[PDB]
């Protein structure tokens, strides 16, 4: 033994499986329009961004 | 145009910008899969460590972005 | 709202063991002597200009890939190659089946330069034709900077062992020169030595170069005494070796002064192009088990 | 006015010596002394 003592300290991580309980229509939501926007357009390919 | 896509530590791009910086794309040695190392011209004013007077102005503003 | 597509034939069918090897590179970016889409083979390659027959070259074909379209496949049917056209800053995709093969980057700038390794690595000879295509070698810039200038040094020592055995040590100059460090990794390049024909060029300019730099900077600083003279130009006479301002110009006559300024600055202006301009281009995203890059081209 | 700009080779300092009035503050200390 040397002349000290030492404490120790881990971490533990545990997978859960929740329950989220929402009372009802507190948020009110509010639904836009979608566009769309080209971008990085190829000899190849023509890609899109909505 | 043709645009890029850059994955930043949020260390190093300061998360308030004008919007419309230039960039620089520093680049030593692919260590992962995607992450990048972006430098606006006040975060190079810092690694350089010049004097004060030689920029008066973007000194003070660079100094507290970091 | 432009049609642009390359379509070569050709006069005899291809064979089945040919097919293989273009399949292998079905993206790749070949050099191409004339814009118009219906043209024949004796262009597409590097067989044009670089043979077997003639002496092999670096400067007359980086002469020639900045005087030439390129061009990249898309389809190989036998026998009709199927290119596209390569344009000013134009966006498409390249892979990169090059051998010997160097990893390429993202927002990195590739820089073609001519193929100077061995040629089973360079070329795929077509034997129903008898014609040979070699594509370029396609090198990052910062490692094609690079690795010219290593093997442009091993070529020099090689000349030197050659006329005197004492001067040089093979194992200093292996370990020094065949391998090249590039963004933290290494390559051991082929070396050839089992006989570098094309790099002979260069290393005859950069050394006759190197013998009348000196005896010409002495003669242009003197030259150019003024009230007015430029204050940069005080500075870099402490640059200049000792050794250097001792010369005695009353060794050469004025014909014979005449004769060497214009040497001077004419191998000056043909060597400073040849490694700064060529068909370069840029890569803005990569993946490495696609190994397909996204590039656009800038034509200078 | 900046630290890497020191020794510029026009400064904004120019020695002026005027050597006629050197000459008779030399002559009338020497008589003194």
């Amino acid at each position: 033994h040397p002349g000290f003592a030492m404490t120790v300290v881990r971490t533990d991580e545990v997978l859960a499986e929740h329950i989220l309980y929402c009372s009802r229509a507190s948020t009110s939501m509010f639904v836009g329009l979608p566009s769309v926007v080209r971008r990085e357009v190829r000899s190849d390919a023509v890609t899109f961004e909505i | 145009p043709t645009y890029g896509d850059f994955l930043v530590y949020s260390q190093t791009f300061s998360p308030q910008e004008p919007l419309g910086t230039f960039l620089f794309s520093f680049k030593q040695e692919d260590n992962g899969s995607s992450m990048d190392m972006l430098l606006t011209p006040t975060s190079l004013f810092m690694l350089s460590g010049m004097e004060a007077a030689k920029a008066p102005q973007t000194h003070k503003v660079a100094g507290v972005w970091y | 709202a432009l049609d642009k597509s390359i379509v070569v034939n050709l006069t005899s069918r291809l064979f089945a063991d040919e097919l293989a090897a273009l399949q292998s590179k079905i993206g790749s970016v070949l050099p191409l002597g004339d814009c118009h889409r219906l043209q024949n083979i004796q262009a597409l390659g590097l067989g044009c200009v670089c043979s077997r027959e003639t002496s092999p070259d670096y400067i007359q074909i980086m002469q020639y890939l900045s005087k030439c379209t390129l061009a990249v496949l898309e389809e190989v049917r036998p026998d009709s190659l199927r290119l596209t056209r390569m344009d000013p800053s134009d966006n498409l995709q390249i892979k990169n089946v090059y051998a010997p093969f160097f990893q390429w980057d993202s927002n990195t700038q590739l820089a073609v330069l001519p193929p100077l390794f061995s040629r089973k690595d360079s070329t795929i000879v077509l034997e129903s034709n008898g014609f040979d295509i070699v594509f370029p070698m396609v090198v990052p810039q910062q490692l094609g900077h690079a690795i010219l200038q290593q093997l442009l040094v091993y070529h020099i020592y090689s000349k030197i062992s050659a006329g005197a055995p004492g001067d040089v040590n093979m194992a200093e100059l292996d370990l020094y020169t065949t391998n090249v460090s590039f963004m933290g990794r290494t390559y051991r390049l082929d070396v050839d030595n089992t006989d570098l024909r094309v790099l002979d060029d260069l290393s005859m300019y950069l050394c006759i170069l190197s013998a009348l730099v000196p005896r010409g900077c002495l003669r242009l600083l003197t030259a150019l005494v003024r009230h007015d003279r430029h204050p940069l130009t005080e500075v870099f006479e402490g640059v200049v070796p000792d050794e250097v301002t001792r010369i005695d110009l009353d060794q050469l006559s004025v014909p014979d002064d005449i004769t060497r300024m214009r040497v001077m600055f004419s191998y000056l202006q043909s060597l400073s192009s040849i490694f700064n301009l060529g068909p370069r281009l840029h890569v803005y995203a990569y993946s490495a088990e696609t190994l397909a890059a996204s590039c656009w081209y800038s034509p200078r | 006015t900046e630290a890497g700009r020191f020794w510029a080779p026009h400064p904004e300092n120019v020695l002026f010596i005027h050597k006629p009035t050197m000459e008779e503050t030399r002559r009338v200390a020497l008589g003194l002394r």
